[PDB]
C-alpha cells in the first residue's frame, strides 16, 4: 500500500522505516498552484534536515487528490519520499477519514501519532511560510 | 484522596474549561471514552467498570456551546448531568442572569454540587472559570459564589476571571458588568485570580511568534497554567504547596486578594530546543511585565507577596538562588512590611504538552501567582469607564428594567472607589 | 422462535437444525422437535458482507462488537434526516477507542441497485447488496416493512423506515432502539444505545 | 444540483482523538 | 430552546421575504421538494429556530404570508421553493388596501389582524419556548405600513416580553414610489418607536447604488437585490443556527447596540461585495474585510454615515477565522476614525464570530451600526411631510377613512422629538 | 379498493413470552 | 517547450552538509 522510489524501480517500505521518526501524511494535488509552490520547498526542508546528521528523523507519505495515473506519476515522480499507491483503497478511505473536501483545503500536513490518527495538524493557504521550520519532530515520534 | 471541584459558568468558563480538561485527561493517561489502558483522583472519580468521571460541572443559559460538548468528542466522558444547559441566553446582563432566570438554574447547579461533594470528605476547595465581561458568567457567577459561601462558608474557593482587557472589549456594556461583579466578589470568594485576553496576545506574539492565533490558543495557555497549580496535589514533588496554604501566603489582607499570574517558559517547538532553559533565567524570564499574563504594568506597584511553582527537575539550590538574585535585582520592589515575601513549590513531574498543539516540551516551568498592588491601575481605568457611562445613564434602562433597583450602580461605584483607596493605602 | 416464529430465517432455522437432529439421533434419550437452545444458524456467510470500498469482510470479525442492523430507504426524508446523526455517532464511537466498539449493517428499501449504489457511496459501515435474498429474509425477521405489501402471519409491523435493530448471534433482538416507534424518540434514541450488554457472541 | 457543506467547526477540526504519551 | 417566528406582509415584504427563505434553505440545505440534501450535522442540529417536523420527514418554515391582494401571494407560492410554505399560513385580503395607511390600519385591516393573530397565536404558543418576531415589511406602501405596523402593536401587547426586530425598507431619497410617503412612513415611525425593539434600514437608492459600483451588474431585477438584503438577513442570525467561538443571539445585539430605548434604529451593511469579473483576484482576509465593510458606499441606507457619529455598533463576522486581527481591526479603526465616532461611549464596536462562514465562501462579515446619522432621513421625510400637511394635501383618503386631524400633528411632533434626540448626541 | 388491518394492543406490543435466564 | 530555470546557487551547491571527520 506505501511504496519507496528509488534509482531504477519501485520497491515496498518495511514498517521499521517508520519507527522511531515522525511521519507527516501530506495531501496534495498535482499542477495546482500552491501544490506546485509546496512540493520544493518542503523537498527543500526534508533534504537539509535528513541530510544534516546521520539518523533520518522524519518520514512524510504523500497522498494525492489526483485524477490520472499519468499525473500522479507525474506529481510522484520528481520528490524524495515515500507514497502512497493509487490503486489502494487505504488512499480514498484516508480521505474520508480525515475530511478534506477536495480550493483552501490544499496542500495540508497532519503529522500522526502511532495509532495512525489526528497527532497534529497543520494547513499552508496562509501567507506564512515558516510553518515547515515550526512543525517540529522532537516532540511526536513514534517508538 | 483529597479532592477538587472545578465549576464552568458563562461561554469563557466553558471554553477556558474544556482544554483544562483536555490537558487533564491527557497527563493521566485516559482516553476520550473515560478508561484507561491514586494521583488522578484530584481530578476524576470512579465509576464501576473501570472509567473516570471529571469532578467539573458545566453551566451556561445560552445551550449552544454546552449542548456541542454533549455531541463533541468526549460524550461519555462527562456526566450527562455535571452539563447543564437553559434555554435563553443572559445576554450581557447581569441584572438579567442574577435575578430573573438565574434562580431556576441555580438550583439545579448545585443539586450536582452538593451530591458531587458529598462523596467524599475532606476535599480542598473550588476552582470557578467565568467571564467577566458575559451575562451568565458574572450574573450566575455570582450567585454560586453566594449561595455557595453560605453553605460550604469554611473552605476555599478560587477564581480564575477572564478580566476585561484595557483597549480591547469586543463589547460595549462591559464596564457595567464588570464593576457590579466586583462588588459580588470581593466579600464571597478567597483568591482571584486575574486574566487578560490580550496580555495573552502579546504573549503568542513575542515569545511564541504566532502572530495570527486563536481561541484553541488562548485556552491552552491556560490549561497549563491551572495544571501548574494544582500540580501539587497531584504528583508527589520535593516540597509541595496545596490550595489551602495558597490564601495563608498570598492574602494579607480580607479585602485585598487580586493577583496576577505568570508562566515561563511560553516557548515554540523550534525555538526551545536551542536553549538552555536555566532555573536562574526561567525566573528572569518571569518578573518582566510583558511576561506576566494581565497587561499590568507592575512597575509602578509594589509586590505584597509571590508563590512559585516549579515544575520538573528542579533542584532546591537553585530555587533559592534564583529567588536571591531577584530581590537583590534592583527593578522590581518590595513592601517594606513583608520581608518573607517569597513561597516556594516544586513538583517532579515535568510539564505535559499537547502534541501538535502550540507549546513544546521543556525539562522545567514555572508558575506565577503574585499579589500586587499594580491592581490600582486596572480599577481605575475601569472606573474611568464607567464614570462615563454612568454620567449620563446610558445602558442602564435594560439593567433597571428586569427588577435589579437603581442604586446598585451607585453603591458598587463606590466599592470599587473603597476597594481602590485600600490598595493604595496598602502600597505606602 | 425469537423474536418472532413464523418468520423465514427462524423456519430454515428449524428445518435445518431438526434434520440434523433427527440425523445425529439415527447414528447415535433426546428431544424430539429440538429445544431453540439448541438450534444453531450461521448468518452471514463468507461472501454476504462487504466493506466501504466493496472488499469482502467475513463473520469472524464481527467478535466483540455492538452489531446492529440499518433498515433504510434513498427517498425517505426521515431516512435523510437520521443518517447525519447516526455518522456522527459511529464516527465518534469507533474512533474515541485503540479497537471499534459498534457496527452497523446496512440492508436497504429502495427500487434499484441505481438507487442503492447512490445511496451506499456515502456510507462508511458494512452493507449488504440488494440482490441478496438475505435482506429480504431478515426484512421478514426483524418484521421491518415501509407498507403491508406483504402477507405477514397475523404480525404488526413492528417498525416503519428507518429503523435500527439490534441483533444478537441467534437472530434474537439484543435491544430495539425507539426512532419512529411506541416511544418516538426520534433522532437521539440512538443515545440509548448500551455496549455492556448487546455484544456479538 | 448543490454542493457539499464545507465549513467545519473550530471545535471538530482540533478537538479529536489526541496521541497518548508512551 | 429557541424559535423565531417570520411574519411577511406587504408586497414588499412578501418578495423580500419569499427570497429570504431561499437562502436560508440553502444554507440549511433543503430541497424545494422539503426533504434534505448535505450529509452534516451542523445543518441539522438546530434547524427548529426557522422550521417545524411534519411527519412526512419535511420542513415547514415557521412563516406567516400576509397581504391584501391574493396577486402577491399567488406569485411566492408559483415560485420554486413555493411548496415549502403551509398553505394553512397563508392569509387573503379580498379587498386591498391602495396605499392608505388608514384602511391598512384602521377599517380594512382591521377586521383581517383577527384572522391572522390568530395564525400567529397557534404557532408561537406551540413552541417550547420563544425568543422572538422578526417582519419585513414595506413602509411606502398600504398594507405593509397600515396593516405590517398594527400587527406590531398588536403582539407586543400580547408578549411583551419577547424580542422584536424589523427588516423595514423605507421612501427612497431621490425618486419614489407611493406617493404619500410622509402620510404612510410618518404615522408608522411614530408607532415602530413605540412597539419595535430593532429596526433595521434599508433604501432602493441604496441598493441600487450598491449593485452600480461594487457589483457592476447593468440591470438589477428585484431577484438579486432581494438575494442581496436577504445575505444580510442571515447574517445577523446565525450565532442562532451555528455555533461559534463568540455567541450572539437577536437579544446579545439588543443590549449591545441600544444606549436608551427610543434610539433603536439602525443601519445595516454587508461584505466581502465584489464583481463576477473581480472575483478571483481578491485577498479575503480580515483587512481587506473591515476596509469594505466601514465605508459609506456599503451601506443598505444611503444615508451618509460620515455626515454623523456613530454610537453603538456591531461587526458580526463569519466563518473558519481567527479571534486577534478581528478584534485588532476593530480597535484600529477606532483609534484611526476617531472623530467619527462618540466619545463618551468607549470601545463601541462589538466582535461575534460565527464559525460556519455563508455557503460557497470562507470568510463574510455583516455590520448593524446604531449611528446618528440616520437623522438626516428623519428630518428629510420630515420635510416632505410639513409641505404636504400645511396645505392640507391627499387628507381628504386618510380623515375620509376615520382619522383624526389632531393624529398627524402628534405624529409629527413624535417624530421632531427624535429628530432632536439624536441631534443632541452628535 | 380496500386496506388491510394492520394494527395490534399495547399488550401485545410489550409483552412477549421473553427467553428465561439460566 | 518553454525554457527552464538552469541555475543554482553557489551557497546551496557548495556549502554543502560534510561529513565528520572521525
Amino acid at each position: 500500500v506505501v511504496k519507496r522510489t528509488q534509482q531504477g524501480n519501485y520497491v515496498p517500505v518495511r514498517p521499521d522505516h517508520f519507527a522511531g521518526v515522525s511521519v507527516a501524511l501530506f495531501f496534495a494535488k498535482a499542477g495546482h498552484s500552491k501544490c506546485a509552490q509546496i512540493v520544493p520547498v518542503v523537498r527543500q526542508f526534508y533534504k537539509t534536515t535528513n541530510f544534516s546528521g546521520e539518523k533520518a528523523v522524519i518520514e512524510i507519505i504523500y497522498v494525492s487528490l489526483d485524477k490520472d495515473e499519468q499525473d500522479f506519476e507525474r506529481v510522484r515522480a520528481l520528490m524524495p519520499w515515500c507514497s502512497v499507491e493509487y490503486k489502494s483503497c487505504l488512499r480514498k478511505k484516508l480521505i474520508e477519514r480525515y475530511r478534506v473536501p477536495n480550493s483552501t483545503a490544499i496542500p495540508l500536513l497532519i503529522v500522526i501519532g502511532p495509532n495512525g490518527e489526528e497527532a497534529g495538524r497543520m494547513n499552508f493557504q496562509q501567507s506564512d511560510e515558516f510553518v515547515l521550520q515550526r512543525w517540529d519532530y522532537r516532540f511526536n515520534k513514534w517508538p | 484522596m483529597r479532592e477538587v471541584i472545578s465549576i464552568h459558568v458563562g461561554q469563557a468558563g466553558i471554553q477556558i474549561g474544556n482544554a483544562c480538561w483536555e490537558l487533564f485527561c491527557l497527563e493521566h493517561g485516559i482516553q476520550p471514552d473515560g478508561q484507561m489502558p491514586d494521583a488522578f483522583n484530584t481530578f476524576f472519580s470512579e465509576t464501576g467498570a473501570g472509567k473516570h468521571v471529571p469532578r467539573c460541572v458545566f453551566l451556561d443559559l445560552e445551550p449552544t456551546v454546552v449542548d456541542e460538548v454533549r455531541t463533541g468528542t468526549y460524550r461519555h466522558l462527562f456526566h450527562p448531568e455535571q452539563l447543564i444547559s437553559g434555554k435563553e441566553d443572559a445576554a450581557n446582563n447581569f441584572a438579567r442572569g442574577h435575578y430573573t432566570i438565574g434562580k431556576e438554574i441555580v438550583d439545579l447547579s448545585l443539586d450536582r454540587i452538593r451530591k458531587l461533594a458529598d462523596n467524599c470528605t475532606g476535599l480542598q476547595g473550588f476552582l470557578m472559570f467565568n467571564a467577566v465581561g458575559g451575562g451568565t458568567g458574572s450574573g450566575l457567577g455570582c450567585l454560586l459564589l453566594e449561595r455557595l459561601s453560605v453553605d460550604y462558608g469554611k473552605k476555599s474557593k478560587l477564581n480564575f476571571c477572564s478580566w476585561p482587557s484595557p483597549q480591547v472589549s469586543t463589547a460595549v456594556v462591559e464596564p457595567y458588568n464588570s464593576v457590579l461583579s466586583t462588588h459580588s466578589l470581593l466579600e464571597h470568594t478567597d483568591v482571584a485570580v486575574m486574566l487578560d485576553n490580550e496580555a495573552i496576545y502579546d504573549i503568542c506574539r513575542r515569545n511564541l511568534d504566532i502572530e495570527r492565533p486563536t481561541y484553541t490558543n488562548l485556552n491552552r495557555l491556560i490549561a497549563q497554567v491551572i495544571s501548574s497549580l494544582t500540580a501539587s496535589l497531584r504528583f508527589d514533588g520535593a516540597l509541595n504547596v496545596d490550595v489551602t496554604e495558597f490564601q495563608t501566603n498570598l492574602v494579607p489582607y480580607p479585602r485585598i486578594h487580586f493577583m496576577l499570574s505568570s508562566y515561563a517558559p511560553i516557548i515554540s517547538a523550534e525555538k526551545a530546543y536551542h536553549e538552555q532553559l536555566s532555573v536562574a533565567e526561567i525566573t528572569n524570564s518571569a518578573f518582566e511585565p510583558a511576561s506576566m499574563m494581565a497587561k499590568c504594568d507592575p512597575r509602578h506597584g509594589k509586590y505584597m507577596a509571590c508563590c512559585l511553582m516549579y515544575r520538573g527537575d528542579v533542584v532546591p539550590k537553585d530555587v533559592n538562588a534564583a529567588v536571591a538574585t531577584i530581590k537583590t535585582k534592583r527593578t522590581i520592589q518590595f513592601v517594606d512590611w513583608c520581608p518573607t515575601g517569597f513561597k516556594c513549590g516544586i513538583n517532579y513531574q515535568p510539564p505535559t504538552v499537547v502534541p501538535g498543539g502550540d507549546l513544546a516540551k521543556v525539562m522545567r516551568a514555572v508558575c506565577m501567582i503574585s499579589n500586587s498592588t499594580a491592581i490600582a491601575e486596572v480599577f481605575s481605568r475601569m472606573d474611568h469607564k464607567f464614570d462615563l457611562m454612568y454620567a449620563k445613564r446610558a445602558f442602564v434602562h435594560w439593567y433597571v428594567g428586569e427588577g435589579m433597583e437603581e442604586g446598585e450602580f451607585s453603591e458598587a461605584r463606590e466599592d470599587l472607589a473603597a476597594l481602590e483607596k485600600d490598595y493604595e493605602e496598602v502600597g505606602i | 422462535s425469537q423474536p418472532v416464529f413464523a418468520s423465514p430465517l427462524n423456519v430454515e432455522k428449524r428445518r435445518l437444525n431438526e434434520e440434523r437432529a433427527l440425523m445425529q439421533a439415527q447414528k447415535a434419550n433426546i428431544q424430539l422437535p429440538p429445544n431453540y437452545g439448541d438450534m444453531d444458524l450461521i448468518l452471514f456467510p463468507e461472501g454476504s458482507l462487504k466493506n466501504s470500498n466493496n472488499t469482502v469482510i467475513p463473520q469472524s470479525h464481527l467478535k466483540g462488537k455492538s452489531v446492529a442492523l440499518y433498515f433504510a430507504d434513498g427517498a425517505d426524508p426521515k431516512c435523510a434526516s437520521l443518517l447525519p446523526f447516526l455518522l456522527n455517532y459511529y464516527r465518534t464511537m469507533n474512533e474515541g477507542g485503540a479497537n471499534q466498539k459498534i457496527e452497523i449493517i446496512f440492508v436497504s428499501l429502495d427500487r434499484d441497485r441505481e438507487a442503492f449504489e447512490s445511496h451506499r457511496a456515502h456510507m462508511p459501515w458494512l452493507s449488504i447488496d440488494l440482490e441478496n435474498p438475505l435482506t429480504e429474509i431478515l426484512k421478514r425477521h426483524f418484521r421491518v416493512m415501509k407498507e403491508y405489501e406483504v402477507p405477514t402471519y397475523g404480525y404488526g409491523s413492528r417498525t416503519g423506515v428507518p429503523s435500527v435493530i439490534v441483533i444478537g448471534s441467534d437472530g434474537r433482538e439484543a435491544q430495539f432502539l425507539p426512532i419512529c416507534s411506541g416511544l418516538e424518540e426520534g433522532d437521539r434514541a440512538l443515545l440509548r444505545w448500551d455496549w455492556r450488554n448487546t455484544k456479538f457472541a | 444540483p448543490t454542493l457539499p457543506f464545507n465549513a467545519q467547526s473550530c471545535y471538530r477540526s482540533e478537538y479529536v482523538a489526541k496521541p497518548l504519551p508512551p | 430552546m429557541r424559535e423565531i417566528v417570520h411574519v411577511q406582509g406587504g408586497q414588499c415584504g412578501n418578495q423580500i421575504g419569499a427570497k429570504f427563505w431561499e437562502v436560508i434553505s440553502d444554507e440549511h440545505g433543503i430541497d424545494p421538494t422539503g426533504t434534505y440534501c448535505g450529509d452534516s450535522d451542523l445543518q441539522l442540529e438546530r434547524i427548529n429556530v426557522f422550521y417545524n417536523e411534519a411527519t412526512g420527514g419535511r420542513f415547514v418554515p415557521r412563516a406567516i404570508l400576509m397581504d391584501l391582494e391574493p396577486g402577491t401571494m399567488d406569485s411566492v407560492r408559483a415560485g420554486p421553493f413555493g411548496q415549502l410554505f403551509r398553505p394553512d399560513n397563508f392569509v387573503f385580503g379580498q379587498t386591498g388596501a391602495g396605499n392608505n395607511w388608514a384602511k391598512g390600519h384602521y377599517t380594512e385591516g382591521a377586521e383581517l389582524i383577527d384572522s391572522v393573530l390568530d395564525v400567529v397565536r397557534k404557532e408561537a404558543e406551540g413552541c417550547d419556548c420563544l425568543q422572538g418576531f422578526q417582519i419585513t415589511h414595506s413602509l411606502g406602501g398600504g398594507t405593509g405600513s397600515g396593516m405590517g405596523t398594527l400587527l406590531i402593536s398588536k403582539v407586543r401587547e400580547e408578549y411583551p416580553d419577547r424580542i422584536m426586530e424589523t427588516f423595514s425598507v423605507f421612501p427612497s431619497p431621490k425618486v419614489s414610489d407611493t406617493v404619500v410617503e410622509p402620510y404612510n412612513a410618518t404615522l408608522s415611525v411614530h408607532q415602530l418607536v413605540e412597539n419595535a425593539d430593532e429596526v433595521q434600514v434599508i433604501d432602493n437608492e441604496a441598493l441600487y447604488d450598491i449593485c452600480f459600483r461594487t457589483l457592476k451588474l447593468t440591470t438589477p431585477t428585484y431577484g438579486d437585490l432581494n438575494h442581496l438584503v436577504s445575505a444580510a438577513m442571515s447574517g445577523v442570525t446565525c450565532c442562532l443556527r451555528f455555533p461559534g467561538q463568540l455567541n450572539s443571539d437577536l437579544r446579545k445585539l439588543a443590549v449591545n447596540l441600544i444606549p436608551f430605548p427610543r434610539l433603536h434604529f439602525f443601519l445595516i451593511g454587508f461584505a466581502p461585495l465584489t464583481s463576477r469579473g473581480s472575483q478571483q483576484y481578491r485577498a479575503l482576509s480580515v483587512p481587506e474585510l473591515t476596509q469594505q465593510m466601514f465605508d459609506a458606499k456599503n451601506m443598505m441606507c444611503a444615508s451618509d454615515p460620515r455626515h454623523g457619529r456613530y454610537l453603538t455598533a456591531s461587526a458580526m463576522f463569519r466563518g473558519r477565522m481567527s479571534t486577534k486581527e478581528v478584534d485588532e481591526q476593530m480597535l484600529n479603526v477606532q483609534n484611526k476614525n476617531s472623530s467619527y465616532f462618540v466619545e463618551w461611549i468607549p470601545n463601541n464596536m462589538k466582535s461575534s464570530v460565527c464559525d460556519i462562514p455563508p455557503k460557497g465562501l470562507k470568510m463574510s462579515v455583516t455590520f448593524v451600526g446604531n449611528s446618528t446619522a440616520i437623522q438626516e432621513m428623519f428630518k428629510r421625510v420630515s420635510d416632505q411631510f410639513t409641505a404636504m400637511f400645511r396645505r392640507k394635501a391627499f387628507l381628504h383618503w386618510y380623515t375620509g377613512e376615520g382619522m383624526d386631524e389632531m393624529e398627524f400633528t402628534e405624529a409629527e411632533s413624535n417624530m421632531n422629538d427624535l429628530v432632536s434626540e439624536y441631534q443632541q448626541y452628535q
